[PDB]
């Protein structure tokens, strides 16, 4: 029978088998973690950044108009004393 | 939604306002809260003066936004 | 052939394609599978991710392979 004569050719290629799939799977699979990993954290933390840009951004505009106002104040009481 | 009506003297207002409400809208509602008159109210919002006419969304004015009230001052 | 793509909270998807099926339309598989639109989706294999155009063959993407999917998020 021809896996009786093809066994001593291929047998250890075969045994081996599940061992090197897995090898390459477990392989695969950690440096995409690893990567992704990275992606989320520096996702999170950028956006964490934008928002605070944004806060900031609105918290020098309310200080701006309200020096404006402040300006705005004097000039328009003075006129009508 | 809400915005916020700060004065110069600290004190801040909250109002209860739609992205359609004129200007003219808002110093009625700041003046049933503080019976200040509307002609006695000029309001400041991204460096601009708001003109009674366009409404809070002309303006880009959001929810939780801060606008400043100037008044008038018999000293 | 079949291959399995890992989701961020676990849940493995199901997909029969073929070595010359590009990243385009896997996704669109995906979005057959799991009503996911592909332009949140991002696939990861071995490490990088996966362009649009580029096929599992071009990948190195074989039979019963995992591929890593990361929805993008809604403003960013």
């Amino acid at each position: 029978h021809m896996p009786g004569e093809l066994r001593r050719e291929y047998e250890e290629e075969i045994s081996k088998v599940a061992a090197e799939r897995r090898a390459s799977e477990e392989e695969e699979n950690k440096a995409s973690e690893e990567y992704i990993q990275r992606l989320l954290a520096e996702e999170e933390e950028e956006e964490k950044r934008q928002a605070e840009k944004r806060r900031r951004a609105m918290e020098e505009q309310l200080k701006s108009d309200e020096e404006l106002a402040r300006k705005l104040s004097i000039d328009i009481n003075n006129f009508c004393e | 939604m809400q915005i916020f009506v700060k004065t110069l003297t600290g004190k801040t207002i909250t109002l209860e306002v739609e992205p359609s409400d004129t200007i003219e809208n808002v110093k009625a509602k700041i003046q049933d809260k503080e019976g200040i008159p509307p002609d006695q109210q000029r309001l400041i919002f991204a460096g601009k003066q708001l003109e009674d006419g366009r409404t809070l969304s002309d303006y880009n004015i959001q929810k939780e936004s801060t606008l400043h009230l100037v008044l008038r001052l018999r000293g």
